[PDB]
């Protein structure tokens, strides 16, 4: 056939244990930032039957009640009863937090000007952008997130009071290549599984999912009669979240970014402050990618940067425009060098990365969302 | 604001041009119309009927789609129900109606073509005109998704690959016209006719640059700073230039070829095509 | 020129996340060796003096988790408190839930190395391996188990393929004792590690070296940084090249398609390149709710044959039904622990790394 | 949490023992402060078998 290909991206709800951890981790980051903007935070989180474990390293002038913060986040997610498989009131919270290593502190940020502070680690990071949507994100991942977002919104609204927080959405789309750009044709398949109470019949849920969830989120243009709908496949899902499962911070890095598109350098966002370039440089790289697409230099773009620990400047910068620009890939690179300064000391100011609103990023993706600073394209001078 | 062949080079140009400048535009086509355009087959009578009788269109534009030979249709259906609602049809047509001997062929000149694509355009004009525009145009180029969408753009490969030489036709004089220039012309013959009737009868548009296949090839090469030395000059009209009088007499748009073809063909540069993969 | 840079990283066996991956797969092994059909989702978490095992297990095996954990940590090299960690004295906590009795996946291959892997990650991997080797040698006795490497290669675009030209930048951070000085360490990493791993042709005088760039790496391992299973998925795979759908490998059994189908997808990708059918390729596999519903092959224009032609070639040489995959790759056998460090791809020892001769 | 040194031949499901004991005691819901169904069960028993 034509240059057609399928592509799938998935998202999860706040109730998924990997994302519970991501959220908690960022809740502790927000708690610390509120009192100490320069709090060094690398907080991993572990969820299991009846348990939240905090582990990692934090150096902060802030004083934080980990119990309150952990338990309050589990409340905001909606696990408040044994019937749901988890209860913030009565779960086990364990804390294994130590100081950030001096050897890192000296080598990264001690006795140094803000602009000169070294990357908090070595690493590689990618930014991606695509004109297939207004948000400059893959349709597959945008729909995936929004679906979960609709579910929890409707859960909290009381319009669907039989919903529980754990949910997983998959979204497959039939794509056409277009001179390096990609074009979504139709939603091939939507899979939705979501946790629910014992009372509801299967057919009411599948009816609610389709009419009250999917049609509110997915444009009719993309849906048609051959669009496959697996709603609540294999029934069950009465219990969910941590109960009989195990989850961690940093195990949804693909869901958190580009749903399989672009590239990824391995690094996880949640629980980390700006000196950890896994997050700060990755947000920066997205800011670059989007700026180039919104600025009309290309239709699709992937950006790579890498860093060494204790070193301010990027070790490497790489631009691939997928042959969707009249300008050469080296021309774009040159434009990027004179409009952007990607040292973590400068990015923190440009993107304002000491604000305690990281918990907002811990679900429904870190990119393509309104009011995130990295989502606001910089005007380029060339 | 209904556009047929909206998936074609020409139709995408039309729909774009209306929608950006104060119209609620809705295109259609048979092959692969969704997601951007409500899908409709022309030869399906009830399908055509539904959307017109359901949309309430101010104006309609029937675009004759796809090119390349360079070697069927009942469009009367459209005019019956185009005029049924308060709106007028603009049947796009080709300079392949005149013989190509007495240029510039007038609006009111008498047609005399030959074989496939020749008179077969007139039958559509008969069917449109009887039972109540016919806007003729020359060979078209524009911002193509595939090189074969225009008889101008197909040549680009031959222009790039010096390693093997090719021969270009210097016989046939033509006026390569940017579909986008036609897109505006079409917006202008609609923007006015709703106010100033009774604008109808056979019409003529064309760009002002006279070229042959070979000259177009060398125009393209010199636009991209490429070698053209490998190009070789060597039942169709010799020169059927379209006397663009009526609509020019009123008061159109013209994009210089060397800029418009450069804008259209850069994504098919060898080096760019290599880079056009889904993943790096 | 029309050149470009690309970076990939790797980590050593003593890196906390990779510790967690190795234990997770040592656990898996211990179960399979007793029970071929053991189901396993084993998460490992590591932090100062603690190994926590967590997850779901359905097995007929009774495993001495304490021997498994301590043996792995011994092997890795954490045998004294002066190094931040000791298998002899550490705390092993178990929260596993034993009982007794859909998805994209990507393969990628490139002819730019003999191992058919991007040169970037290949060198990064190998750099960490020379460190472990020289530590165990006692050639560089001041070495300790935690380390990280990074290689930036300067590439040329060549007709869809990628052509390595030189090594632009190398980073090595490795945990060390308190005796050795900085200059000695740096002199050793360049001369004994880098020059022994990177082919001479790729090293020139303009090659930048960030060696012990932190200045001090005495505190390390779990003490330096919490470790978790599944946090090095790009190091496990293609180092930013190709593509990735999102699933961790370590701690899962073969019935998890995230792992077993990912290994198959590589196997296919590496077969096509080594069959000379393409200079470089990415293989996609949509499995559906049976055979894989859709398969795309992106040969990057580096194949004389069409994508459909390469597909057919794939169909008549490969059974890609999970059940058949485990037979063909012998996935019931308990040696996943050797995968959990130095990347799962690019090493001849693995069934998925032995190219199937293609008949088409 | 279970801690201590055991030397034995038995293969005990510490899941069932801990959960069934807590059930017997009557802790079966979050409203009561504790629930055998949902509670964390941590095992750091150092066991051998001669
Ligand atoms: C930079 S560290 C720590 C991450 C985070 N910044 C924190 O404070 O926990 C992440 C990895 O780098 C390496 N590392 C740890 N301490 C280091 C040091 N002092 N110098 C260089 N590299 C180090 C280890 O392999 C570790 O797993
Ligand atoms: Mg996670």
């Amino acid at each position: 056939e034509e240059g057609t290909f399928l592509f799938t991206s998935e998202s999860v709800g706040e109730g998924h244990p990997d994302k519970i951890c991501d959220q908690i981790s960022d809740a502790v980051l927000d708690a610390h930032l509120q009192q100490d903007p320069d709090a060094k935070v690398a907080c991993e989180t572990v969820a299991k039957t009846g348990m939240i474990l905090l582990a990692g390293e934090i150096t902060s002038r802030a004083a934080v009640d980990y119990q309150k913060v952990v338990r309050e986040a589990v409340k905001h997610i909606g696990y408040d009863d044994s019937s749901k498989g988890f209860d913030y009131k009565t779960c086990n919270v364990l804390v294994a937090l130590e100081q950030q290593s001096p050897d890192i502190a000296q080598g990264v940020h001690l006795d140094r000007n803000e602009e000169d502070i070294g990357a908090g680690d070595q690493g590689l990071m990618f930014g991606y952008a695509t004109d297939e949507t207004e948000e400059c994100m893959p349709l597959t991942i945008v729909l995936a997130h929004k679906l979960n977002a609709k579910l929890a919104e409707l859960r909290r609204n009381g319009t669907l009071p039989w919903l529980r927080p754990d949910s997983k959405t998959q979204v497959t789309v039939q794509y056409m290549q277009d001179r390096g750009a990609v074009l979504p044709i139709r939603v091939h398949t939507i899979v939705i599984s979501v946790q629910h109470d014992e009372e509801v019949c299967l057919d009411e849920m599948r009816d609610a999912l389709k009419e009250k969830v999917i049609k509110a989120v997915v444009p009719a243009k993309y849906l048609d009669e051959d669009t496959i709908y697996h709603l609540q496949p294999s029934g069950r899902f009465v219990i969910g979240g941590p109960q009989g499962d195990a989850g961690l911070t940093g195990r949804k890095i693909i869901v958190d970014t580009y749903g399989g598109w672009g590239a990824h350098g391995g690094g996880a966002f949640s629980g980390k402050d700006y000196t950890k370039v896994d997050r700060s440089a990755a947000y920066a790289a997205r800011w670059v990618a989007k700026s180039l697409v919104k600025g009309g230099l290309c239709r699709r773009v992937l950006v790579q940067v890498s860093y060494a620990i204790g070193v301010s400047h990027p070790l490497s910068i790489s631009i691939f425009h997928y042959g969707t620009s009249q300008k050469s890939e080296r021309e774009l690179l040159e434009i990027v060098k004179k409009n952007f300064d990607l040292r973590p000391g400068v990015i923190v100011r440009d993107l304002d990365l000491k604000k305690p609103i990281y918990q907002r990023t811990a679900a429904y993706g870190h990119f393509g969302r309104d009011s995130f600073p990295w989502e606001v394209p910089k005007k380029l001078k060339y | 604001v209904l556009v047929t062949g909206a998936t074609g080079l020409l139709g995408r140009a039309v729909h774009k041009e209306f929608q950006q400048n104060n119209w609620h535009a809705v295109g259609c086509g048979f092959r692969r119309a969704r997601p951007k355009f409500e899908q409709v087959n022309l030869l399906d009578s009830n399908a055509v009927h539904h959307i017109i009788h359901d949309f309430q269109p101010h104006v309609i534009v029937h675009c004759a789609a796809e090119r390349r030979p360079d070697v069927v249709d009942a469009s009367g259906n459209l005019a019956k129900e185009a005029a049924a609602v308060g709106a007028f049809l603009i049947y796009i047509s080709s300079d392949y109606v005149f013989d190509g001997t007495n240029p510039p062929y007038r609006e009111e000149d008498i047609p005399a073509p030959l074989n496939l694509y020749g008179k077969t355009k007139l039958d559509g004009e008969k069917a449109v005109l009887e039972n109540n525009a016919v806007l003729r145009i020359p060979i078209l180029y524009g911002e193509v998704e595939k090189l074969e969408e225009s008889a101008v753009t197909v040549m680009f490969d031959k222009v790039q690959f010096s390693n093997k030489s090719a021969n270009m036709d210097h016989w046939q004089q033509r006026f390569p016209t940017h579909v986008k220039d036609v897109a505006t012309v079409c917006r202008q013959l609609a923007e006015k006719r709703m106010l100033d009737p009774s604008i109808k009868g056979t019409f003529h548009w064309s760009g002002n640059e006279q070229m042959t296949k070979y000259e177009m090839a060398c125009a393209i090469a010199d636009a991209f700073n490429l070698p053209s030395s490998h190009l070789r000059p060597i039942q169709r009209p010799r020169n059927a230039q379209l006397d663009c009088s009526k609509l020019e007499t009123l008061g159109g748009q013209r994009t210089p070829f060397r800029i418009g073809i450069k804008e259209s063909l850069w994504p098919f540069l060898i080096d760019k095509r290599w880079r056009q993969t889904v993943f790096h």
